[PDB]
DNA sequence: AGACGGCTGGCACGACTTTTGCAATCGCAGCCCT
DNA sequence: AGGGCTGATCGTGCAAAAGTCGTGCCAGCCGTCT
């Protein structure tokens, strides 16, 4: 129901295709946020 | 008059700072550019958040009809390139022989690709793709409902007499598809609905921007003008900076901070007589183009360089500065400075005419005509001679190129 | 443009001068015109049906 | 490319477990960043295009709505991570304008306001100075002394502008000194971690 | 965000970057050129408020 | 079915436009060469 | 002890060659009627 550009495009196509199944990928808005904390002079990045 | 020398008393070299000067009233917006570099070097002169809403983009509808479409990973991957082959209009831009190369694939055939192809003509609600007017009437014809008036006729006409049609050739048409006489009419208005370019409904995108530089209108009976106060860039000399140089303890910083000082007096200056000039031009060019302005582009007086150069103290070179990329705003709309100067036509009567206007009045008798019967250039040169042309349809011609008006053969159509 | 050019001496009357902008009630409104106005600049007089 | 992989690289994302923070430095910003804007203008109204070097522009960000490249050449998918000669720009999708930032040279030095400023001084904590001194000296108006231990002179120690002058002059080319950030910044640099640690 | 399509006016983001871009850019060339201590602490504080 | 005609487009020529490329002569005097 | 001579400061055009259009003028051709 979020930002999940790649979610809500492959939900539509499970829906119509009635296959009712999830697809989590990762927010939109935690990016804006790495992306506005690193503009500040603070290093933040994801580990494995 | 009688010979003499100096017995009472009463000119210059203008150098790369007048020169530059001269250089600059070239343009107003790159101007502000070069007038930040100069200040750059010049050390003494001074949620309900509205965000954009995603569209379809003319694309998006595209790619979401492939993604709900079902297709194989190689047709869904043809399909994208095919996608990126895509125009405004809704023609693809792109060969189908170049999206095969594009694909890199042994496998990737053209039979395959044309199928891909065909799927996604029908796929998008307009028809797009076709790469080709003639399939663009061709699947406009197919939605089409079979039970219309003349539809196998205006199918083959659309099929190879498009040339027929393009000339305007209603009789060679009539003669080689050996259709009926005034009857075929229907068929070639029911084509004329089929919508071409149909993929341009779904783009849509204006400027809204004119920025405009002059504003002058009619007031108490006569032209006012003005220059627009927000465009008109302004520079002043820091007071701060000038303090300090006039009392800097180093005589070195205190010469530099005189020469900049110098060199941005020099520059204001120089900023604010080609604001001046720029000013006193308009006015001088709206006084003698109030005619146009008012009456419209039919009443434009032909003027030169010379005739403008004439009311001011400038020279003609000065006139060509300021007639440079110069944009002014009126009750009529908004119309370049060199818009202005027109050709002078020979006219009976004796006057001379703006070759503007005489397109102008050219454009409006070829409009204002019979359909069935489109007037001829040595006609029209004829019409117009009888409001004293003196003009032998060439430079007519040459003005209706100017306008892309068509021969008087293909402007002709069926009644 | 030798396609448009070709569309124009077809169709002609649009050659893609100009794009739909035109007024549309937005979704979920349905109603009946009272009235029209029109207000128009100084030295503009299209005045179609003013 | 057989761009049957291609489209399938762009939806993917990682584990991405135990998010982690620390503080930035130069080379990283560099790393990050693939140009530098030198101009202040964003757009122009007589094309409606990109600045060139500025924000908005072209060459850094990435490439404007579509796979075309700003000069016009190189556009449509046979090409996908190839560079123009007349444009530098990256032949790929609009998003990535999303994903890249830009980076300012800045010669001059310059502080962080987050730090000295909250509750707690971290300038000050590090330097063991008091607040007033390290604000005052942050706007060239408090010059402190970077160092010299022959002249009778404190190594942090505030020295006004007359002060400074007299110091110098008396005790000529030997008590450095600076009033802007770079003298924060020599001051903390110039010093050791674990020897102070063991002292205190 | 154009509000009357002809200007853009970004605000609260972009009017910052352009004081601190030509800020930056005036103390550069000026500091190639040798000017005296007063305007380029000076312009040093002004870029350092910015 | 070969010629009329109007179009169109190539060709040329004086007459309006315009752009760039210049950057003159002038009175101080102390220092360096002879 | 006397000559050379050195750099400060200065300045809204124009003109000259080039270009470039307005206008007319010629050559062909195809739609057509003969």
């Amino acid at each position: 129901k979020s930002d999940d550009v790649n979610g809500r495009t492959k939900m539509y196509k499970n829906i119509v295709d009635g296959n009712h199944q999830m697809e989590p990928g990762m927010p939109e808005s935690f990016n804006v946020l790495l992306k506005e904390i690193r503009s500040l002079g603070i290093n933040i990045e994801l580990e494995d | 008059m009688k010979q003499g020398l100096q017995l009472r008393l009463s000119l210059a070299m203008t150098p790369q700072l007048q020169q530059a000067i001269r250089l600059l009233q070239l343009s107003t917006l790159e101007l502000q550019q070069e007038l930040q570099q100069a200040l750059e070097s010049n050390p003494l002169l001074e949620l309900p958040v509205y965000q954009g809403e995603t569209t379809q983009t003319l694309q998006d509808y595209l790619m979401w009809q492939v993604e709900l479409t079902p297709f194989t990973d190689t047709d869904r991957a043809i399909a994208t390139s095919i996608v990126d082959a895509v125009d405004d209009t809704g023609y693809l831009t792109i060969q189908i022989e170049d999206i095969v190369d594009s694909i890199g694939d042994d496998e990737i055939g053209l039979e395959e690709v044309e199928a891909v192809l065909k799927r996604i003509q029908r796929f998008d609600p307009v028809g797009v793709a076709a790469k080709d007017l003639r399939d663009c009437l061709l699947i406009q014809l197919s939605q089409f409902a079979k039970e219309t008036p003349w539809l196998e006729e205006a199918r083959l006409i659309i099929s190879d007499h498009l040339d027929l049609l393009a000339n305007h050739d209603f009789r060679t048409l009539m003669r080689v598809t050996r259709l009926k006489e005034e009857v075929l009419k229907e068929a070639v208005n029911l084509i004329q609905s089929l919508d071409p370019r149909p993929g341009q409904s779904i783009q849509t995108s204006e400027p809204e921007y004119v920025i405009p530089d002059v504003l002058v209108r009619k007031v108490s009976g006569r032209w006012t003008v003005e220059l627009n106060a927000d465009s008109i860039p302004r520079l002043k000399i820091n007071q701060q900076y000038a303090a300090m140089g006039n009392s800097a303890r180093n005589d070195a910083d205190g010469q530099f901070i005189r020469s900049n000082l110098q060199e941005a007096r020099w520059l204001i200056k120089s900023l604010e007589s080609r604001n001046d000039t720029l000013l006193r031009v308009s006015r001088c060019i709206v006084e003698q183009q109030q005619a146009f302005f008012e009456q419209g582009e039919e009443y434009m007086k032909p003027m030169v360089l010379a005739d403008i150069a004439q009311a001011v103290e400038m020279h003609e070179s000065t006139i060509s500065r300021v007639t440079t990329q110069k944009y002014l705003h009126s009750p009529r709309g908004i119309f370049e400075l060199k818009y202005f100067f027109s050709s002078h036509v020979n006219t009976e009567g004796g006057g001379e005419a703006s070759s503007t206007a005489i397109r102008a009045l050219v454009k409006k008798l070829i409009a204002a005509e019979n359909p069935a019967k489109p007037l001829s250039d040595s006609k029209l040169t004829s019409m117009l001679s009888e409001q004293g042309i003196m003009v032998a349809r060439r430079t007519v011609a040459k003005y209706r190129e100017s306008l892309s008006i068509p021969p008087s053969n293909q402007r002709k159509q069926l009644v | 443009t030798p396609e448009e050019k070709l569309l124009r001496a077809i169709f002609g009357e649009k050659a893609s001068d100009v794009k739909d902008s035109s007024l549309r009630v937005p979704n979920g409104v349905s109603g009946t015109v009272i009235d029209v106005q029109v207000f128009t600049r100084d030295g503009v007089e299209k005045d179609k049906r003013a | 490319k057989d761009l049957l992989k291609f489209l399938k690289a762009q939806t993917k994302t990682e584990e991405f477990d135990a998010i982690k923070i620390a503080l930035a430095s130069p080379d990283m910003i560099r790393s990050w960043s693939f140009g530098e804007v030198k101009k202040p203008e964003t757009i122009n109204y007589r094309t409606f295009k990109p600045e060139r070097d500025g924000l908005f522009c072209a060459r850094i960000f990435g490439p404007v709505k579509d796979y075309e490249c700003l000069c016009g050449k190189y556009k449509r998918l046979k090409h996908r991570g190839v560079i123009c000669e007349k444009c530098g720009v990256e032949v790929t999708q609009t998003k990535v304008r999303r994903e890249r930032m830009g980076h300012i040279e800045l010669a001059s030095p310059t502080a962080h306001i987050w730090f000295l400023k909250s509750l707690p001084s971290r300038i000050g904590l590090l330097l063991d100075m008091p607040l007033r001194d390290i604000e005052r000296v942050l706007y060239f108006e408090s010059y402190v002394v970077i160092e010299g231990g022959m002249t009778n002179l404190e190594r942090q120690q505030i020295l006004t502008e007359e002060q400074y002058l007299d110091a110098l002059e008396e005790f000529g080319d030997e008590f450095d000194a600076k009033m802007g950030a770079e003298a924060i910044q020599a001051l903390l640099k110039s010093m050791d971690l674990e020897q102070e640690c063991e002292q205190l | 965000v154009p509000l009357d399509g002809g200007r853009f006016a970004t605000s609260d983001l972009n009017d910052l970057y352009r004081r601190v871009i030509n800020r930056n850019n005036r103390l550069k060339r000026l500091l190639d050129l040798a000017a005296p201590d007063i305007i380029v602490r000076n312009e040093k504080r002004m870029l350092q408020e910015a």
